[PDB]
């Protein structure tokens, strides 16, 4: 999708 | 582990270069102008985010220039900057390096909407707040942010607390004196802008805010749309196609041009029917054609949509202190001294 970081707690 | 220095400038204090020491580096994502890294000060322990940002040899960096005189508990902070070589060959980069935060407000609202859940509504008081502050807080230099949107709502989602980051796009707008069209991001964009006013004040920002109300409401953009054309579709069909009067304000230019011909949706039919009552009529403030009948932030942050947040015994839901909320300035204050009185509660 659209994120910012590569990485995150949610995925 | 490998150590890299630097000589750098502090982004706020004095401007007398240091020695910055860095490692832990890791690119964490990407950038318009090369990747963007994680890095650990070897001084504090602190993790920042470092960014690429290509300097003008004729111009001052207007985002640097910016972020140097900024200084809010709910704006990203600039720890140091330097420049340096980069992706492009001969070519050199301003580096901005950043407090680090570790998640979006877009990844929060994705969790929930992927699991087919609506974000808790104390969270969208927080989150909304914390926003409106810190567009006050821009908005009395004359600084319009012109691309907001909730992948540039930094989150630390442990305390709730907000930054506002990516000033990429910002600039003090004078009046008279025209801007660019061709900013702010799809579905975010207000509609003076799509109809390409050059025109136009830091009320841009306040109707992206109520796009990320309203998206943080359903669950999913409210105006969604490849082309200009799409997105305005989606305005008219909740808005009702603007009055000659109403496109007059957003671009004169566009007055006599046909337009899809729909009355307005009712606002309480446009979310869910147990959104709360309240962000339904802040919605329906920010949403408004005529640019200058939108909300301005500070009468945002004063609307009884966040009163909740203004009571004494306010707790986020995993029982942790809410944010600091009330810790407004002079300057913060400028656009309407007298609404500190809804703004600080007795308490404060
Ligand atoms: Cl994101």
């Amino acid at each position: 999708e659209n994120f910012r970081f590569f990485a995150s707690r949610y995925c | 582990s490998k150590v890299t220095t630097v000589v750098a400038t502090p982004g706020q204090g004095p401007d007398r270069p240091q020695e910055v020491s860095y490692t832990d580096t890791k690119v964490i994502g990407n950038g318009s102008f090369g990747v963007v890294y994680q890095a650990k000060l070897c001084d504090s322990g602190e993790l920042v985010a470092i960014k690429k940002v290509l300097q003008d040899k004729r111009f001052k960096n207007r985002e640097l220039q910016i972020m140097r005189k900024l200084d809010h508990c709910n704006i990203v902070r600039l720890r140091y900057f330097f420049y340096s070589s980069g992706e492009k060959k001969d070519e050199v980069y301003l580096n901005l390096v950043l407090d680090y935060v570790p998640e979006t407000v877009y990844r929060v609202a994705r969790h929930y909407s992927r699991a087919k859940q609506t974000l808790p509504v104390i969270y969208v008081k927080l989150y909304m707040y914390q926003l409106f502050r810190s567009l006050a807080y821009i908005h009395s230099f004359g600084i319009c942010h012109r691309d907001i949107k909730p992948q540039n709502l930094l989150l630390d989602p442990d305390t709730a607390v907000l930054k506002l980051c990516d000033f990429g796009s910002a600039k003090q707008l004078v009046r008279g004196e025209p801007n660019v069209s061709y900013i702010c991001s799809r579905y975010y964009r207000a509609p003076e802008l799509i109809f390409g006013a050059t025109d136009y004040t830091s009320s841009i920002d306040v109707w992206s805010a109520g796009c990320v109300l309203a998206e943080l409401l359903l669950g999913q953009p409210i105006f969604p749309g490849d082309s200009g054309v799409d997105q305005l579709v989606e305005i008219i069909k909740v808005l009702g196609t603007p009055t000659r009067e109403q496109i007059r304000e957003m671009n004169p230019n566009y007055t006599e041009f046909k337009f899809p011909q729909i009355k307005a949706h009712p606002w309480t039919k446009v979310f869910r029917p147990r959104t709360p009552p309240e962000a339904i009529a802040l919605c329906s403030r920010l949403l408004e054609y005529t640019p200058t009948a939108r909300l301005t932030p500070l009468e945002a942050c004063a609307h009884s949509f966040f009163d909740e947040l203004r009571d004494p015994n306010v707790k986020l839901p995993n029982g942790r202190d809410t944010p600091a909320l009330f810790n407004f300035t002079t300057q913060e204050l400028s656009s309407n001294p007298p609404l500190a009185t809804i703004l600080i509660p007795p308490h404060a």
